[PDB]
């Protein structure tokens, strides 16, 4: 037997497990809250995320006091007053959350970018006095 | 699996309880 | 001649995939020749008659094992020399499956190349 050289053909292909990604971003407050013995799981404020059925995103707690590793779970002092309060993702957020992803190390935890998680006052529950406490989340297109 | 800087963005807002 | 045609699988997923999880399907048919040989290309080939090759993420740059699977190696008719370099052949107008070499590999997450020599015989 034989083989032909002039029918040879070198074919080629790509394989692709797409990483990329991307999300959007904004933030609102909920009124009428009043001071005093709170509720437990009491929402004060609503992350924002919807777009074109993307994927994941990436957040933290941003302050002062930031107390985990993972992600997610932090305190805020007032401006008037200045006393502290617990503050976090809903006990249902963190059940949709999707990861807890590690950007050269950098811990983030991350949710499918289709939602509004809603944020609380983590606990127990907390005896709050009337007066302003802002909130920080930076927020990131983890990619899957 | 990764991160887009390009991506990383900020928000903060102010909540006021009342009474 | 030879009409080739090499067609990626969908829905595939990053990171431990099945063990020899099916990667793609050549698909070589042909009217005047019975057979055809093949071989895989690319930097780091590992065995003799080049059926098992090693190719990489683009985003990440990192390996994977690939090649042709244990059910269409035993599909071939025989392993026939070209002035000396092997190719195992096979019947014309078949499918053979590319597969990822080795147990349930880690894919990360990326794009991969591959590229295939094939050539026709006349047994």
């Amino acid at each position: 037997g034989s083989f032909l050289p002039n029918s040879e053909q070198q074919k080629s292909v790509d394989i692709v497990f797409s990483s990329p990604q991307d999300l959007t971003v904004s933030l609102i407050p909920v009124s009428g809250l009043k001071a005093g013995k709170n509720a437990p799981s009491a929402k004060i404020a609503k992350l924002v995320v919807n777009s074109t059925t993307l994927k994941e995103f990436g957040v933290r707690g941003i302050s002062n006091n930031v107390v985990d590793s993972t992600g997610t779970a932090w305190r805020v002092a007032g401006k008037n007053t200045g006393k502290e309060i617990g503050v976090g993702l809903s006990s249902d957020s963190l059940r949709r959350s999707d990861s807890t992803e590690k950007w050269n190390g950098v811990n983030w935890m991350t949710f499918n970018s289709n939602d509004t998680l809603d944020i609380v006052l983590t606990g127990p529950a907390q005896n709050v006095t009337a007066d302003t406490y802002p909130i920080t989340l930076d927020v990131v297109g983890y990619q899957p | 699996g990764s991160f887009l800087p390009n991506s990383e963005q900020q928000k903060s807002v102010d909540i006021v309880f009342s009474s």
